[PDB]
């Protein structure tokens, strides 16, 4: 589980994200529908053309949601619960997705923040997103 | 496919003895069943809530004997699974954007379901063989994604 | 999470396995070694030819370790505790490895309990099995 | 290995810019931090208690250019990373006895890496092309287990 230095690096280095939050979601998703194609299975009535506007705009809804939850970082089960419930009932998304999205997320991380991607913060944030996907696939049967 | 002429020869000499009705739609019931996410698919199948719906369903017992033939045309095709397989990975993935990520999953319960038929005659070594064999069919289900 | 119907489809299904425990446990490992053979890497030291004394030996530790999870099934976690500080801490075993050996536990059980394998009682112990490898491979980082 | 000639530019050309000696041992000890699991492995290494100890530690640093010497020799050949790495693949099966899936974690974590130095440079398609490489050496290293 997350101890306080993790819960500590991963507040530092999402809020050194700021504003550009939005901006990583997108690049984080085009990364990942560019390295693992089979993930778009998932998003057939989107536009995933470089610049889309719906991958925007989705990017932000998915930042959004990281920011949530680095805010209640002590309660990510109930905080994350919709989510949860929406992937689950409604989306129905593989498990094996999630890791392909994190694992895209810190390659985004990385390359915007070299003065703040430590191994310790590295070592933080694989583990928080570890956690968020968890929550997030925690109600599948 | 590094299937050994002994391995080849496991697979084929035990499906011979399949009666394809049957375990297809088992297959199928299973899958849908034990991992509930993949009855998005086939939301026109009707009930589709508990094990002995799923079980019960006819349009899923019927698509299971069609799975299970595209699969046996499949093992007289052990060296090109791909081509054999080609058209069938567009449909899947062009058509109905299913994850190839359930082709394992199929795969398993596939072979969990004949060592439920066979009992004894499904050791260790037939097995073995069996997990090469699905798992080379759903790489080539997914072999043409993009 | 378990349901209850999910709790008691397991009782059963293992109260059959009764007396076997061990040569089911013994069968799996060796039906694992075979079929990936790369979980192999985890017992150099092991006599790992069929039918060997240490296969099954380590057969049955398995397996009593699954009949102490079936009893003690709301309350996992603290049944497996030392296993779980084991196979971290100690062994150290690549968490993917896991879902191998719960797949063979499914395929042997299937193998000998014709009439007890129905696909919920198929169901229920796979999400039981997955269930002792989220808490076995927990205490991870 | 389905590598496009634009993917092996994109690939060759940017492998062009790292200096391999810091960037394997960059790699090796984030491998080591981020996943102490893998530790397991190099009890001979000395202090591996915290982050600083193993991104400082030489044994690191000089095994991590090591392996990344044999990364690039595989990059020079593309077409045949199953007979560049066959020696290497019995050595950590047969000796080492390292669960193949550590190399797919060392790749991720590597490609992890390859984004951190040149920033903005690793644009979306470039990554691409190098999971599709780091996949394909993980393969290789795992081909002669048995
Ligand atoms: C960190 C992991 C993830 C987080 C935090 C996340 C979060 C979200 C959020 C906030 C939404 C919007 C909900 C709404 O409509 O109100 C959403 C929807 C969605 N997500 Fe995820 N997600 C994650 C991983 C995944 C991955 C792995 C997949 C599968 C590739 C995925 C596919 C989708 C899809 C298809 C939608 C519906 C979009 C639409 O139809 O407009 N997500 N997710
Ligand atoms: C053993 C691996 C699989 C094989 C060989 C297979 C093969 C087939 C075949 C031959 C068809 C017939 C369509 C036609 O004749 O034009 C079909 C349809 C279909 N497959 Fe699969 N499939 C496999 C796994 C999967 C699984 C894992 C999924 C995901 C749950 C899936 C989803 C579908 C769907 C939704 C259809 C169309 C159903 C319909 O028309 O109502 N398949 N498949
Ligand atoms: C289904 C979940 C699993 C359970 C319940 C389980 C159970 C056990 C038990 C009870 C022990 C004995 C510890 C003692 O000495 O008291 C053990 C040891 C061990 N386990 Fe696991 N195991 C599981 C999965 C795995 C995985 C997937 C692997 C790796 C392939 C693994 C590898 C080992 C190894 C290498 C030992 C050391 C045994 C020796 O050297 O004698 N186990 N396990
Ligand atoms: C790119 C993937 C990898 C490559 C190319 C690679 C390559 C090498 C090479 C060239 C050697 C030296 C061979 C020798 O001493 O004869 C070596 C040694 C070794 N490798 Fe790997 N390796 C890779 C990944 C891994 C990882 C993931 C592990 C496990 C964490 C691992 C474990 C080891 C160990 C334990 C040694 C011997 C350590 C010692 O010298 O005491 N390798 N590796």
């Amino acid at each position: 589980v997350l101890s306080p230095a993790d819960k500590t690096n991963v507040k530092a280095a999402w809020g050194k994200v700021g504003a550009h939050a939005g901006e990583y979601g997108a690049e984080a998703l085009e990364r990942m529908f560019l390295s693992f194609p089979t993930t778009k299975t998932y998003f057939p009535h989107f536009d995933l053309s470089h610049g889309s506007a719906q991958v925007k705009g989705h990017g932000k809804k998915v930042a959004d949601a990281l920011t949530n939850a680095v805010a209640h970082v002590d309660d990510m089960p109930n905080a994350l619960s919709a989510l949860s419930d929406l992937h689950a009932h409604k989306l129905r998304v593989d498990p094996v997705n999630f890791k392909l999205l994190s694992h895209c997320l810190l390659v985004t991380l990385a390359a915007h923040l070299p003065a703040e991607f430590t191994p310790a913060v590295h070592a933080s944030l694989d583990k928080f997103l570890a956690s968020v996907s968890t929550v997030l696939t925690s109600k599948y049967r | 496919m590094h299937l050994t002429p002994e391995e080849k020869s496991a697979v084929t000499a035990l499906w011979g003895k399949v009666n394809v009705d049957e375990v297809g739609g088992e297959a199928l019931g299973r899958l849908l069943a034990v991992y509930p996410w993949t009855q998005r698919f086939f939301e026109s199948f009707g009930d589709l809530s508990t094990p002995d719906a799923v079980m019960g369903n006819p349009k899923v017992k019927a698509h299971g004997k069609k799975v299970l033939g595209a699969f046996s045309d499949g093992l007289a095709h052990l060296d090109n699974l791909k081509g054999t397989f080609a058209t069938l990975s567009e449909l899947h993935c062009d058509k109905l954007h299913v994850d190839p990520e359930n082709f394992r999953l199929l795969g398993n319960v596939l072979v969990c379901v004949l060592a439920h038929h066979f009992g004894k005659e499904f050791t260790p070594p037939v097995q073995a063989a069996y997990q090469k064999v699905v798992a080379g069919v759903a790489n080539a289900l997914a072999h043409k994604y993009h």
